[PDB]
């Protein structure tokens, strides 16, 4: 087996992500770390061999401990484009098998550093249902699902207008006697939020 | 590269499902994995070359086939709902150290086709308060009541697909997190400058690619067949 | 050749086409440690005790046979399809222990200079086909020919003679080896 | 347990066609001197080989030049083959062979019989192959008329040698067969009273 901790990690833009792996069978000598983006197949990110404890590739670094049978992938100065799953595989290459046995992967979410937030909740028009949009909040806050059913509170989202600036988070809530002042009452909204 | 086929498929229990994989890298080792949450990547079958197949960790239910150096095929002779998953093909060289995975195949095995619903798309125009508090305008798109989560959501501004100022939720949401056949919804956001939204010449468009039934199935209900189709909703600029 | 104390002959692969016939074996100091049954995809140990003392993942043999099949295709083309030369085999029969009436014994038939590695070795006691026999994997010789040994558990009685029947392509008609 | 690693057959870029490969590990003084040799044979004709005393794929015939030059060019192949002196030979010796082939000790079965005159001392079912067999007649080493067979490899990890003595049984004589072997704390003396 190959065991990866923690099952999912969340880091702020700039900090160092530390994804941990550990294997039982000491016949393992080749450890490739694969990376997978949503809607994509995984692709070899960075691989190490038991002979060398540390492999460096710019931002990425594998630390290998043959004694304790433990590995640690470090990503330094993480960009929000590192948000992805990281599988840690191992193989005893001497067996000439071709089988790789993968870990279950850890899920990396990299929070974008916001420099100027103005969190707010707006209401939008159906055109052509009632939807409430929660924008411009700092990445620190956590949007939690609705308390009761009939209400659909989606997860945070990162929007980047290329031309001017622009990083901004946003979550959408909608139902079908709901309104917007009470939409995210069941989440921790920052005390200085706008309700037009 | 390594292209699997088809990339989305819906099949009833008891039918035959042939997942094809082609690889143009002149590799010899080929693999059929599947991905499930909590269980990582689990190898189903693999083949060292033309004519031979090897049994992975989970050969039960599946039967490989390698008629060529390029082609490696999974076969599901009697589909089961437990085989509903995302299948991944790969290839490598002899003694290779890199695996070359394919794009992906979302496979839905279902007891009844009646739970296959296309989505309903509706664009929500931005609040005047956001325009008059930030000088920005966020349109929000909703694709609701579709099953299964085999959709792809894209924004089209003035006839060209945009990415700047776009974000879509990572995974859909269940409209009733209790029923096993609960349909899904997905929300996306496109933010443009206020002065861009206030030119009523500009039209913003929300396209939802829905992967469902095919022309070679049978539909036995009073409504339209939920084939693989585009569903879009549009909006224009204002004052 | 090279002089040494011990000689492990690790990873002996053979492939022959047409027919898709292979063989993957390990040897040590002349004796076979195991072979990888390519159809059962399993390591058959010569001595079971060894199989309980060590291990060999038969998949390594499978991939190595795949590689060798590949190399065989390429080298088949590259030599303008120069086919293989057949080799006249040479058979000798003798018993495991010295002959003795009614004493359970093994009648060994050792056939050498086998190429290509396709032989059909039949036992003929009272001029009638017999078979508790056991035959062994092909052992590689220094000249890259092969020798194969077919044993035969038997009880000697003065009544019936014995001959080894060898069928091979280097042989116009089969060849019989009396005893 | 311990595991047997094979060499990685490096890959190349009616009638019958035969291809063979083999990896030969030559040990002296344990692992104090290992020599590793991989051989690529097409139709009984060795055309490429890697000899660790050389350190590089050499062609043996004209068919081997493409593949030798190729396997030399790519370091992923070459340095891996070079390493297979430690990842195949040294590994297999220091591990699975130590637990199997190098641990096998089968004591020999010494049995004197009289064929008709000629005494036959049969030594059967032993491993490994080092063994000494000396006749005595009334306690004096006989080296005349003594004819031994070659070392016979039975094919089940057991050897067997037959040592015939020519003699003439005088009543009261005492012939002994003296057998030394590394699976024997003390040597074996089997006697035959005339």
């Amino acid at each position: 087996q190959v065991r990866q901790s923690p099952q999912s990690l969340t880091v702020w833009e700039g900090e160092t992500a530390i994804l941990n792996c550990s294997y039982e069978n000491s016949a393992f000598d080749y450890f490739p770390w694969y990376q997978q983006f949503p809607g994509e197949g995984p692709a070899l990110l960075i691989a190490i061999r038991s002979v060398s404890d540390k492999k460096e590739d710019g931002r990425f670094t594998i630390f290998f401990n043959k004694r304790e049978k433990k590995l640690s992938l470090h990503i330094t100065d993480s960009q929000p484009g590192d948000s992805a799953t990281y599988f840690c595989a191992a193989s005893a290459t001497g067996a000439n098998t071709g089988k790789l046995t993968f870990g279950h992967g850890t899920i990396l979410r990299v929070h974008p550093n916001i420099q100027n937030p103005d969190p707010a909740v707006y209401q939008l028009r159906d055109s052509k249902k009632s939807v409430c949009l929660f924008t411009d909040f700092d990445s620190q806050t956590n949007v939690s699902q609705s308390k009761d059913s009939d209400v659909y509170i989606t997860d945070k989202c990162v929007l980047d207008m290329r031309s001017m600036d622009f990083k901004s988070n946003s979550a959408v809530a909608w139902s079908n006697d709901f309104a917007c002042a009470n939409a995210f009452n069941n989440s921790i909204i920052p005390e200085d939020t706008f309700f037009p | 590269a390594v292209t699997q086929s088809p990339r989305n498929k819906v099949a009833v229990t008891g039918g035959k499902v042939t997942l094809s994989c082609n690889q143009t890298n002149n590799h010899n080792n080929m693999y059929w994995y599947r991905q499930d949450t909590g269980h990582g990547l689990r190898l189903i079958h693999y083949s060292y070359g033309a004519g031979s197949t090897e049994k992975g960790d989970i050969p039960d239910g599946y039967k490989a086939s390698r008629p060529s150096q390029e082609n490696f095929s999974l076969i599901l002779e009697l589909a089961t709902p437990s085989q509903t998953s995302v299948y991944f093909c790969a290839s490598g060289d002899f003694w290779g150290d890199t695996l070359y995975f394919g794009a992906g195949t979302r496979l839905s095995v279902l007891e009844d086709l009646k739970n296959v619903f296309p989505p309903e798309v509706a664009v929500f125009e931005p609040s005047e308060a956001e325009i008059s508090h930030t000088q920005k305008a966020t349109l929000v798109c909703l694709a609701t009541g579709f099953y299964p989560d085999h959709v792809e959501l894209s924004w089209w501004v003035n006839g060209k697909e945009v990415h700047s100022g776009v974000c879509t939720d990572p995974q859909p949401l269940k409209e009733q997190p209790a029923l096993n056949d609960s349909r899904y919804a997905l929300s996306s956001r496109l933010r443009v400058s206020a002065t861009f939204w206030q030119n009523p010449r500009n039209h913003f468009r929300c396209q939802v690619q829905f992967y469902g039934l095919s022309e070679n199935d049978e539909w036995t209900q009073d409504r339209a067949k939920p084939v693989t189709q585009i569903v879009s909703a549009e909006a224009w600029g204002r004052a | 050749a090279i002089e040494a104390d011990h000689v492990g002959t690790y990873g002996i692969s053979v492939y022959q086409s047409p027919g898709d016939i292979g063989q993957y074996t390990f040897e040590f100091d002349g004796d076979e440690l195991f072979y990888v049954d390519l159809d059962k995809k399993e390591t058959v140990w010569m001595l079971p005790e060894f199989g309980q003392l060590a291990s060999f993942d038969p998949q390594g043999g499978l991939q190595n046979i795949a590689v060798v099949k590949h190399n065989l295709g390429v080298l088949t083309k590259r030599s303008n399809s120069t086919p293989a030369t057949n080799e006249a085999p040479q058979a000798t029969v003798f018993p495991k222990s010295p002959v003795l009436l009614g004493q359970p014994n093994t009648l060994i038939c050792f056939v050498d200079n086998i190429f290509p590695p396709v032989i059909n070795i039949t036992w003929l006691r009272n001029s009638k086909s017999v078979a508790g026999v056991y035959e062994t994997s092909f052992f590689v010789n220094r000249d890259y020919s092969f020798h194969k040994l077919s044993y035969l558990t038997f009880i000697p009685s003065d009544d019936d003679i014995y001959d080894c029947k060898v069928e091979h392509w280097g042989l116009e008609e089969p060849v019989l080896k009396h005893w | 347990r311990v595991s047997y690693y094979g060499p990685k057959t490096s890959p190349v870029q009616e009638r019958h066609f035969v291809y063979q490969f083999m990896g030969e590990c030559y040990f002296t003084n344990g692992t104090q001197r290992i020599r590793y040799v991989t051989r690529y044979i097409y139709n009984r004709e060795e055309y490429v080989r890697y000899d660790s005393d050389v350190g590089e794929h050499r062609a043996v015939t004209e068919l081997g030049r493409p593949d030798a030059e190729y396997w030399n060019s790519q370091p992923e192949i070459l340095e891996r083959t070079r390493a297979e002196l430690d990842t195949v030979c040294r590994h297999n010796y220091e591990g699975p062979e130590t637990h199997t082939s190098l641990r096998r000790l089968e004591q020999p079965n010494v049995v004197i019989s009289l064929s008709r005159n000629t005494l036959v001392c049969s030594v059967t079912d032993f491993y490994p192959a080092k063994i000494k067999v000396r006749w005595f007649r009334n306690g004096q080493e006989e080296t005349v008329g003594v004819s031994s067979t070659q070392l016979i490899r039975n094919g089940d990890w057991t050897f067997q040698v037959l040592v015939m003595l020519e003699m003439t049984p005088r009543r009261g004589e005492v012939y002994t067969c003296h057998v030394e072997h590394p699976s024997l704390k003390s040597p074996i003396t089997v006697e035959w009273r005339a």
